[PDB]
């Protein structure tokens, strides 16, 4: 569960190509249960980090509350 | 001059091999990640 | 003074200093004080200190004293051309260099 | 030989392939080889075509007589001093 | 040497090989980073040329000639023009992280030029002396809007600042500020971007300045005069200044009539009737849906009959896209002709 | 501001060494990649049907002396047959069962044509000629060493054809409207002369292996190497091995309608056998045509081209009568593994898709068999039904 | 110094395949001197 | 290998070796050929 | 450097010619 | 690695090793006045870097 | 041999350069062809 | 049998000769352009 | 002669068919670029 739900996968994939351009290789992080800790990852400084980098702080790509994308539900919630 | 260019050549082959190694890592990851992108869903207002 | 090769000082490299800014006021005052005349005016300014060189300078001169000083680029040796200054940070020859 | 590149040449058939393309450059090559064939008494000298880069290479360089071969590490220069101090 | 005495065989031959060739330390050598000599564009589009251009010009010229004024009979040279296609040059020397040249080539250098620049070759030349040679092409119809007075001033600003910067001359900075605020067509500047291992070298972006705005304007105006349409243009422009407005505008009726090209018109007309015929055919297929909806229902379809049906539906959208694109192309071309007339 | 004119589009160039200062070997390699970008296979040199599915498919397709393979291979008609005989050779190369495929395809094809005369075993069958064509004249089966050897024997011959074209100033129209025996007679004699300086030992161990396998199979379905086996192995050498080298790998504004028409002439002229090469192949086919006559033998040779073709035929008979009759040398079938794991993927994909399509073809019923004599009931063998159960299961897996 | 593998499949005397797997097939490898 | 003229009395050895591991007879120690 | 063209400015074929610039008879032989 | 007259790898052998360097070849130069018009990259840098 | 090892090694230099050209062609392909972007579906 | 596949080959090949005309008319149709439009019309 | 042709025409058909496969990929590679929107997929309810 800790590998299919990582802390950050960065804003997009074109920035992965930019880091290769005039830069270094790519990082592989492996599944990791405990020790993904400290500030700066998902503390309150993760909110300041998310605002600077352009991403969302809680559960980086989304704020998942259901199990399927439901147009019906969003139309009735509008 | 042929020897100085010769020892030049294995270093240039080694540096080009390292840049190949970087490129194979990026190509492999981009191809693998380019199926798991979440497609966006748009719905009319009315 | 020969900016390394024949290259124009662009904006994607070393940054520009804006006109009538507070850096265009700081470089006027510290230079007009050294010459003691107002007939010295600046027409172009650039920023050279990359954060690589700023961090290296801070780690070395921890506890020392910092002086502002000027050095003439034409009288500087050709290896300390402006392109190389943006990379290494004004390398000192083994005979030293005055300030 | 009518070959587009060096790896289209091999030592076994390239002797018979000289002058078959009827191009005056290669037909002159057959003229030179056949002249050496007939200059001696017998016209039976087998011809190997030895590219640079094959295991059959050392048959050529070992007949380079001024050079240094595996058998004797002497040039013609160096042999000449050795027959001179020994004289 | 140990204790000052040579050890083993010690004229030890030591080769030295430079370090990693960092991109941002490479030098640029030549006038091709300051000064680009513009050339006429090969992507030019003169107005239309037909056979009655020669017939109208020969009849009108020889009517005034062959009697008194214009005896001719000399074979005078028409002076074919002297348009110059310039190949500007600058050399990128690849160096390592302390400024030493690389002894052989093999590096990646990609040069992309925009806003007029067209990079032709980047040649290795053995040892690393990567030579970038380019040509700046200026567009035709925006250039003729700007007069010769503004182009000459821009030419003189780029000539004085080709070696010394903009600071050295008393006023150039507010002159180029005026030029950018003249907010005119043509970029009056060309872009060159040089990358080693696709990293920007020092001074990227290269902003090269054009010093042939006068010359490419004179070559373009001379090309308009040389073309058969512009010979007729100068034919009635000479008429207006002396007078005779009725014969002046009659050449305008003649030139507009032969620049109102007939062949492109009925190709539009015929394919327009073709498209409308196709439209009537697709709702006729909608009509025959009921024709094969009042029958069969016990004559079953076969497995390949589905797959061929998908093929004809795909090829029907392919042919629909085909003759719509043809119409769009003919329409854009006719629009150009109409704008020119 | 600034209209979007065509000269303001950004243009990209590239560093490239001057192609006059380069050595010719690096010139060949750099030019080969620059032609490969028009061909579109500039995908990385390093880089899914499961292995259990691929293994289980070949275990069924090899049943009963290769009857479930060569019944489906005869049941196809004209384009899927080429794709199934391609997938059969790729799947057999994956498991290196090519000696077993060759032995049983030779037996079954000769059994089907056995009632029919000996002179046209190769040329009135259905699968015998396309099998040898794909095994020894395809990109994904033939070895780079085998391509170099096929270059050696025929490149001075084809260059002699080019030299006699330029010497007599023969037009391209004149080559295609005149008999090939009249013009290219010295170059054809050069091919006859080179064949005699060749032993079957010098053949690159796969051509000799297939000649030996076809010799014993033809000897089987005639009755110690008989004269008819001599001629049919010569047919597969001059027509199918050497003939499929000349007609195979052998080098040497305006409207959208007009630019398409201009380039389409260019791409149809580049990918085209030149007329001097096509006529030289026709001469080699005529040399093999006279091979059967000299074996069976006279037939009144009244020409100047007919003595040349009869003497070419008889010398080909005499050469193949010797080299095939030697004691059997070591003949191991070697094949390229450059594309091996990928080649088995559309191989098992093609059989599994063909069995499902054929099942739907028979159930509703529109099956026109390409073989005149193979009916629906020969396809409805219970071996094919068990292939159907495997194809249905492995579609989802 | 690595594997050299080949697959032997037992075949009934008429041509069909024995999908049961009861046949010992010993392999003796003889380097010719 | 060659010994320079004038340095034949020195210490001379040759250490032919594959990747990390040497071959049979390395660290080979040749002796002076001629007398003295 | 420049390329001299007498009207109709240089196309791609004539351009690359300038880029590369900047950067007893045979029948008796065949019969003997 | 230090050794005695016959060679037994002397341990208590406190000495000094120096690495004095010398050049090799012929003394080359180039000046080329205004090395930018002729694209003379060989002597654009004035101490021939 | 000094020159032959030079021409074979410069051949390898041209090998690695052409590989670098080509892997960067796939890199500029994926960035610029807009395949690393989410596709859009229009649900009602 | 040879002509039953030669008329198949000649009828097939003339079908692709019209398709090279059809399909690389389209790449020159498309270059020729800055940006196309979505095919969606909704409604 | 009827086997020299059908070994010339079969190469012509096979070479152009593989060229058709490079044809659909370079058409589709353009289509996506020059376009101004990721593939739009209308998804109504069955």
């Amino acid at each position: 569960q800790a590998e299919r739900f990582p802390v950050t996968r960065d804003i997009s994939l074109d920035v992965k190509i930019d880091q290769m351009k005039a830069g270094l290789t790519l990082t592989r992080r492996l599944p990791m249960v405990y020790g993904t800790a400290g500030m700066a990852s998902h503390g309150l400084n993760g909110a300041i980090r998310a605002s600077v980098l352009g991403v969302a702080y809680p559960c980086h790509p989304h704020c998942v509350m259901s199990l399927k994308r439901s147009p019906t539900l969003t139309t009735e919630a509008a | 001059q042929s020897q100085s260019d010769l020892l030049e050549a294995q270093k240039m082959v080694e540096e080009q091999r390292l840049e190949i190694q970087r490129l194979y890592k990026v190509i492999e990851s981009l191809n693998r990640e380019k199926s798991l992108v979440p497609p966006v869903v748009l719905a009319p207002a009315n | 003074t020969s900016v390394g090769g024949d290259v124009r000082l662009s904006e994607k490299d070393l940054g520009a200093v804006l006109r009538d800014s507070d850096e265009w006021a700081f470089l006027e005052y510290l230079l007009q004080m050294s010459v003691r005349t107002s007939r010295v005016r600046l027409l172009q300014a650039w920023h050279i200190a990359t954060p690589h060189l700023v961090s290296a300078f801070e780690r070395r001169t921890q506890g020392r004293l910092l002086t502002y000083s000027f050095v003439d680029t034409a009288s500087l040796d050709e290896d300390n051309s402006l392109q190389d200054i943006a990379r290494r940070g004004l390398k000192i020859p083994m005979t030293g260099m005055r300030f | 030989f009518g070959a587009h590149s060096l790896d289209c040449v091999h030592p076994d058939v390239a002797a018979a392939s000289i002058g078959d393309s009827q191009d005056p450059v290669g037909l002159r090559v057959r003229a030179v080889v056949q002249s050496v064939q007939g200059e001696h008494l017998c016209n039976a000298m087998r011809l190997l075509v030895i590219r640079q880069g094959d295991p059959s290479e050392q048959k050529f360089f070992a007949q380079l007589m001024e050079d240094r071969v595996p058998s004797l590490l002497l040039t013609f220069a160096e042999f000449l001093q050795k027959v001179d101090m020994r004289s | 040497t140990y204790e000052g005495l040579e050890i083993a065989g010690s004229p030890f031959e030591v080769h030295f090989i430079r370090g990693k060739a960092v991109a941002e330390a490479c030098r640029v050598i030549g006038q091709g980073a300051k000064t680009c000599f513009a050339s006429p564009s090969p992507h030019l589009q003169l107005p239309y040329v037909n056979a009655e251009e020669a017939r109208a010009l020969i009849d009108q010229r020889a009517r005034e000639e062959a009697w008194k004024t214009g005896v001719e009979g000399k074979g005078e040279p028409p002076k074919p023009a002297v348009l110059n296609n310039y190949v500007n040059q600058f050399v990128v020397a690849v160096c390592d992280e302390m400024g030493n040249r690389v002894s052989i080539g093999g590096h990646r250098v990609s040069v992309r030029g925009s806003r007029g620049a067209k990079i032709l070759q980047v040649v290795d030349e053995g040892c690393g002396t990567y030579r970038v040679d380019y040509a700046v092409y200026l567009p035709k119809t925006p250039l003729q809007q700007i007069d010769v007075g503004l182009l000459e001033k821009i030419d003189s600003y780029a000539w004085i600042t080709q070696a010394q910067p903009d600071v050295f001359v008393p006023g150039i900075a507010e002159a180029y500020e005026h030029i950018e605020s003249l907010e005119l067509p043509i970029h009056t500047e060309a872009e060159i971007e040089v990358l080693l291992n696709e990293q920007p070298i020092f001074g990227c972006p290269f902003k090269v300045r054009i010093c042939n705005f006068v010359e490419v304007f004179n070559a373009y105006a001379e090309l308009d005069r040389r073309s058969l349409l512009g010979q007729q243009v100068c034919a009635f422009e000479r008429v207006l200044e002396e007078g005779n407005y009725e014969e002046a505008t009659s050449m305008l009726w003649k030139v507009q009539d032969m620049a109102d090209e007939k062949q492109l018109k009925e190709e539009v007309v015929k394919v327009l009737e073709n498209l409308v015929r196709k439209q009537l055919e697709r709702e006729d297929a909608q009509k025959r849906e009921a024709e094969e909806g009042g029958c069969t229902y016990l004559l079953e379809e076969t497995s390949k009959d589905r797959e061929e049906k998908r093929r004809r539906e795909v090829e029907e959208i392919r042919s629909q896209w085909e003759d719509i694109h043809l119409l769009r192309e003919l329409l854009l071309r006719l629009n150009k002709n109409c704008t020119d007339r | 501001p600034i209209a979007s004119a065509v000269e303001y589009i950004p243009t990209s160039a590239e560093a490239a060494t001057d192609p006059n200062a380069l050595p010719p070997q690096t010139r060949e390699i750099v030019a080969r990649a620059r032609e490969a970008e028009e061909r579109g296979e500039n995908l990385p040199t390093l880089m899914k049907v499961p292995k259990a599915v691929c293994r289980r498919l070949w275990n069924l397709l090899s049943d009963n002396n290769f009857i479930p393979l060569l019944t489906l291979l005869k049941a196809s008609d004209g384009d899927q047959r080429r794709r199934l005989v391609a997938a059969a050779c790729n799947l057999a190369n994956s498991f290196s069962a090519v000696p077993d495929l060759a032995y049983h395809l030779f037996r079954y094809e000769l059994k089907w044509v056995g009632h029919l005369p000996a002179s046209l075993f190769l040329h009135s069958s259905s699968l015998l000629f396309p099998f040898l064509s794909f095994v020894t004249s395809s990109k994904e089966m033939l070895l780079p060493g085998d391509l170099s050897w096929l270059h050696q024997v025929m490149d001075p011959v084809l260059a002699a054809a080019d030299s006699i074209v330029a010497s007599e100033h023969l037009s391209a129209d004149q080559i295609l409207r005149e008999t090939p025996a009249k013009l290219f007679r010295p170059a054809g004699s050069l091919f006859l002369e080179r064949l005699k300086r060749l032993s079957l030992a010098d053949f690159p161990c796969t051509f000799r292996g297939l000649l030996y396998l076809l010799a014993d199979a033809v000897d089987a379905q005639l009755r110690h190497v008989t004269s008819s086996a001599i001629a049919t192995c010569a047919e597969t050498l001059i027509c199918c091995f050497f003939g499929n080298f000349i007609l195979r790998y052998a080098p040497k504004d305006e409207r959208t309608d007009l630019v398409g028409l201009r380039r389409m002439r260019e791409i149809a002229e580049r990918s085209r056998v030149p007329p001097t090469y096509g006529a030289m192949d026709k001469l080699l086919r005529q040399m093999a045509s006279f091979c059967w006559e000299a074996v069976s033998s006279e037939a009144a040779l009244r020409n100047v081209e007919e003595q040349f073709l009869a003497q070419a035929g008889k010398e080909i008979v005499d050469w193949c009568a010797l080299q095939l009759k030697l004691p059997r040398l070591e003949s191991p079938l070697k094949f390229s593994s450059a594309v091996l794991r990928k080649a088995a993927d559309e191989a098992t994909g093609e059989f599994l898709q063909y069995i499902l399509r054929l099942d739907r073809d028979m159930r509703e019923g529109t099956f026109q068999s390409g073989t005149p004599g193979l009916t629906e009931r020969d396809v409805a063998t219970p071996a094919y039904e068990e292939l159907l159960e495997f194809a249905i299961r492995a579609s989802t897996y | 110094g690595r594997l050299a593998t080949f697959t032997i499949q037992a075949v009934n005397s008429d041509g069909t395949f024995m999908r049961s797997g009861d046949a010992s097939f010993t392999v003796y490898v003889d380097p010719v001197k | 290998y060659y010994i320079p003229p004038g340095a034949e009395r020195h210490f001379v050895e040759i250490s032919i070796s594959y990747h990390g591991r040497p071959i049979k007879g390395s660290p080979f120690r040749p002796r002076p050929g001629g007398p003295l | 450097p420049s390329l001299k063209t007498l009207d109709v400015p240089a196309d791609q074929q004539s351009m690359n010619v300038f880029l590369t610039r900047l950067g007893e008879n045979l029948p008796t032989l065949m019969s003997i | 690695r230090v050794r005695n007259r016959r060679g037994e790898e002397v341990a208590d052998a406190d000495g000094a090793v120096a690495l004095c360097f010398s050049p090799l070849g012929e003394p080359q130069y180039s000046f080329v006045a205004d090395p930018t018009s002729s694209l003379s990259v060989d002597a654009y840098r004035m101490d021939t870097m």
